C-alpha cells in the first residue's frame, strides 16, 4: 500500500526487488511530509534563491523571430549554479534525505551533469556521497568526473553491462538494496520506481510556475506553447506541471532523433519504442525484439536515457502533451543560430527544444504564437564536441 | 502437475532438506551448460534454479552479472534458453524446475504468453525478480492458469502483512531471503530466520527454501536445522563454473564433488 498513486494510468509502478520496498515507502511517506511542512519548504526556498539562484531569468529572443509572427522566450536555467536545471531537484532529494536522518547519498550519472549536481549539493549540506558511472562514460568524460572529486564525492565506475547509464542505474539499486538504512538514492530524472516520477516533478516545478508568472507579467496572458527536451522528462515535466489544468497552453516534448528515426540510432523511446518494465517502471523504451534494454543514440550525451518517464508516456496517451523528435543535425543549428543571433550557447540538450520552436516558427511564419523554450542548461560543455563536428564537416 | 509438492513430501519422508542449485542458462555455452545441468542432478541436486540471460540483472552481484555477460558472449537468447528448458525436462521427468526471471523478459511478447511457454516446456515455477508482491497480481494469475507455481520473496525483516500475503500467494515454495543486497557468495546472511519460518508455517506458506549466501555445507544443515525445507546456492556454483572456463572436464568433476558434499549436508 501507498499513500499516493503510483501509476499514471498504466505507466509507472515500483518494479523493484521486494528487498527495496520499504525503502520506497519511508521516502514517499517523507516526501508527503515534508510537503506538509513550512520549515522544510522555507529551507529548500533559501537554498533556491540564496545558494542556486532562483528565480531565473526569462529571455525575449527578438532577434531570431524577426520577420515572422513567433515571440519566443527562453526559460533561463542555463542561468541556475551548476548550469542547468538539475539542481533544483538535487537540493531538494538532499534535504529529503536529511529529514530521513541519512547521511550519504548514491546517485547514478552518464555524461556527469546529474553526478556533479549530487556532489554539490552533497558538499553544501554534509553528506558523503557516492556516484556510479559506467566506465565508458568515466573515459569520455574527464571535466565532470574531476569536478565531483573536487567536491568531494566517490566516483565509482560500472563495467558491468554495457557500460554506460543503465548500467549505473543498475549499480546504484544494487547498492540501494544493502545500504538504504542509511543511505538515500537520489535518482536524476523523472522517471524509475514511484515515489521518484512525482517528488523529481514537484521538485522542479517552480520552473514553470515562474515561467507563468513571468510571462503574464510580460505579455499578460499564458504561453500558446511550452517546449522542452525530454531526456528522462525532468526538466520538461517541470516546465509542463504549471500548466497541465491550463488547457488551451501546448505542452510539447522533443526526444533526441540522433542520425534520424528510420536509422535506429536516436533516443525517442516515447514515439518510437515499446512499452517495458525496467528500472523500477513499466514505460516506453529502447529494447531489441526480445526485451533485452538497448541504449539511446544522440550527438547530445544528456539525452542518453534508454526510456523516459512515466507521467510522460501518460500525458501523450491521453493527448494532453505532444512529442516530437529532432536529429543531430537540426540541434547543431539550432545551437549555432543561438550563440550568433542571441549571444547564448545553449546545451546542447537545450538545442533540440529550441530547434523544434525554430521549425514551428519557420515552417508557418505568419502563424500568431507565443512560445517558451526551457532551456534547460549552458553549452560550455559543449564546444569541443561542436568543434569536432564542424571541423570534420569542413 | 505438482512437482514440487511430491518432491517436499518424499523429502519430509527421509527426513531430508532439499538443496537446489542455481545457474545461468547457456553460461558458458548452450552445450556446455546442459553438460552442466546433467552433472548438478547426477550429483544430487533436488530441484534446479535457472536464469534466462538478461541484459539488466539488478538483484545479481558480480559472479552473476558475469554469467549472464558469458552467455550473451555466446549468442544466448531466450528462445534458446526455452529449447534448453523442454530438452532438461525430457531427460528428468520429475525434478522441480524454476526459473528466475527479470519483469521485461516475461512481459516483453505478453505475460500470458509466456507462462504459457513456460507451461508447454515442463517448467514448475517462476520467481520474477524485480515484480514485488503489490505489482505481482497479472504474473500471479498468468502463472496459476498455466500450472505454474509464482515464487515470492520473504525479505528477513517482513513484517505479518507481506508474510500473510506471501503465504497465500505464493506456491511450490517461499523463497526465504537471507539478507539485504544482492546475490553473491562473498556475504553471508548474519540474522536469524526461524521466527519468520514459523510464521509461514502457521500460515501454510509453500515449504520455505533459504537463499542468497549460502556457499558451505554447514549452512545447508543450519538451514534445515532452522525449520526450512531446504537451501539454493547460485554464486558459489557459478564460481566453480569461472574458475574452470579453460577446463570443461575438471569444471564437471568440481561442481560435482561441491554439489555432493551441498547435498549430503542436507540429509542431517
Ligand atoms: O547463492 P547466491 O547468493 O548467488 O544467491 C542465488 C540466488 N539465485 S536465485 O535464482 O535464487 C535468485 C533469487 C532472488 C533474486 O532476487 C530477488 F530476491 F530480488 F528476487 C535473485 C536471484
Ligand atoms: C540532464 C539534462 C537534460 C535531460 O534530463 P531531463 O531529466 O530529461 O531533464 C536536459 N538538459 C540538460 C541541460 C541536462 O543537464
Ligand atoms: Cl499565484
Ligand atoms: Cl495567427
Ligand atoms: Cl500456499
Ligand atoms: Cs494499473
Ligand atoms: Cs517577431
Ligand atoms: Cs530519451
Amino acid at each position: 500500500t501507498t499513500l499516493l498513486n503510483p501509476y499514471f494510468g498504466e505507466f509507472g509502478g515500483m518494479y523493484v526487488p521486494q528487498i527495496l520496498m520499504p525503502a520506497l515507502n519511508q521516502l514517499e511517506e517523507a516526501f508527503v511530509s515534508a510537503q506538509k511542512d513550512p520549515e522544510f519548504q522555507a529551507q529548500f526556498a533559501d537554498l533556491l534563491k540564496n545558494y542556486a539562484g532562483r528565480p531565473t531569468a526569462l529571455t525575449k529572443c527578438q532577434n531570431i523571430t524577426a520577420g515572422t509572427r513567433t515571440t519566443l522566450y527562453l526559460k533561463r536555467e542555463d542561468l541556475l549554479h551548476g548550469g542547468a536545471h538539475k539542481t533544483n531537484q538535487v537540493l531538494g532529494q538532499a534535504l529529503l534525505a536529511k529529514r530521513m536522518g541519512k547521511s550519504e547519498i548514491i546517485a547514478e550519472t552518464g555524461a556527469g551533469a546529474h553526478g556533479v549536481a549530487s556532489a554539490l549539493a552533497s558538499a553544501l549540506l554534509g553528506l558523503k556521497c557516492r556516484i556510479y558511472m559506467g566506465a565508458k562514460d568515466v573515459e569520455r568524460q574527464s571535466p565532470n568526473v574531476f569536478r565531483m572529486r573536487l567536491m568531494g564525492a566517490e566516483v565509482i565506475p560500472v563495467h558491468s553491462g554495457s557500460a554506460t547509464l543503465k548500467d549505473a542505474c543498475n549499480e546504484a539499486l544494487r547498492d540501494w538494496s544493502g545500504s538504504y538504512e542509511t543511505a538515500h538514492y537520489m535518482l536524476g530524472t523523472a522517471a524509475g520506481p514511484h515515489p521518484y516520477p512525482t517528488i523529481v516533478r514537484e521538485f522542479q516545478r517552480m520552473i514553470g510556475e515562474e515561467t507563468k508568472a513571468q510571462i503574464l507579467d510580460k505579455e499578460g496572458r499564458l504561453p500558446d506553447a511550452v517546449i522542452a527536451c525530454v531526456g528522462g522528462g525532468s526538466n520538461a515535466i517541470g516546465m509542463f506541471a504549471d500548466f497541465i489544468n491550463d488547457t488551451s497552453v501546448g505542452l510539447i516534448g522533443v526526444e533526441p532523433g540522433g542520425h534520424g528515426i528510420e536509422t535506429g540510432e536516436h533516443g525517442a523511446p516515447l514515439k518510437h519504442g515499446r512499452v517495458g518494465i525496467y528500472f523500477g517502471m513499466k514505460a516506453p523504451m529502447m529494447q531489441t525484439a526480445d526485451g533485452q534494454i538497448e541504449e539511446s543514440y544522440s550527438i547530445s550525451a544528456g539525452l542518453d536515457f534508454p526510456s523516459v518517464g512515466p507521467q510522460h508516456a501518460y500525458l501523450n496517451s491521453i493527448g494532453r502533451a505532444d512529442y516530437v523528435s529532432i536529429t543531430d543535425d537540426e540541434a547543431l543549428e539550432a545551437f549555432k543560430t543561438l550563440c550568433r543571433h542571441e549571444g547564448i550557447i545553449p546545451a546542447l540538450e537545450s538545442s533540440h527544444a529550441l530547434a523544434h520552436a525554430l521549425k514551428m516558427m519557420r515552417e508557418q511564419p505568419e502563424k500568431e504564437q507565443l512560445l517558451v523554450v526551457n532551456l534547460s542548461g549552458r553549452g560550455d560543455k559543449d564546444i569541443f564536441t561542436v568543434h569536432d563536428i564542424l571541423k570534420a564537416r569542413g | 502437475m505438482e512437482r514440487y509438492e511430491n518432491l517436499f513430501a518424499q523429502l519430509n519422508d527421509r527426513r531430508e532438506g532439499a538443496f537446489v542449485p542455481f545457474v545461468t542458462l547457456g553460461d558458458p555455452g548452450i552445450e556446455q551448460s546442459l553438460k552442466i545441468i546433467d552433472t548438478l542432478i547426477d550429483a544430487g541436486a533436488d530441484a534446479l534454479e535457472l536464469g534466462v540471460p538478461f541484459s539488466d540483472p539488478l538483484a545479481d552481484g558480480p559472479t552473476i552479472q558475469n554469467a549472464n555477460l558469458r552467455a550473451f558472449a555466446a549468442g544466448v537468447t531466450p528462445a534458446q534458453c526455452f529449447e534448453m528448458l523442454a530438452l532438461i525436462r525430457e531427460k528428468h521427468p520429475t525434478i522441480p524446475i524454476g526459473l528466475l526471471m527479470y519483469a521485461n523478459l516475461v512481459f516483453n511478447n505478453g505475460i500470458d504468453a509466456f507462462y504459457a511457454r513456460c507451461e508447454q516446456v515442463g517448467v514448475d515455477s517462476v520467481l520474477v525478480a524485480d515484480v514485488p508482491v503489490e505489482e505481482s497480481a497479472p504474473f500471479r494469475q498468468a502463472a496459476l492458469r498455466h500450472n505454474i507455481a509464482p515464487i515470492f520473496i520473504c525479505p528477513p525483516n517482513a513484517d505479518d502483512d507481506l508474510l500473510r500475503q506471501v503465504a497465500s500467494y505464493g506456491r511450490g515454495y517461499t523463497y526465504l531471503l537471507s539478507r539485504s543486497g544482492v546475490t553473491g557468495a562473498e556475504n553471508r546472511g548474519a540474522l536469524p530466520l526461524h521466527h519468520l519460518i514459523e510464521k509461514l508455517k502457521e500460515y501454510h506458506a509453500a515449504p520455505a527454501l533459504q537463499g542468497f549466501g549460502i556457499s558451505s555445507p554447514e549452512q545447508v544443515s543450519a538451514a534445515v536445522r532452522a525449520g526450512a525445507a531446504g537451501a539454493i546456492s547460485g554464486s558459489a556454483i557459478v564460481k566453480i563454473i569461472e574458475k574452470n572456463l579453460a577446463s570443461p572436464k575438471q569444471m564437471l568433476a568440481e561442481l560435482r564433488s561441491f554439489v555432493s558434499a551441498m547435498k549430503a549436508a542436507s540429509r542431517a
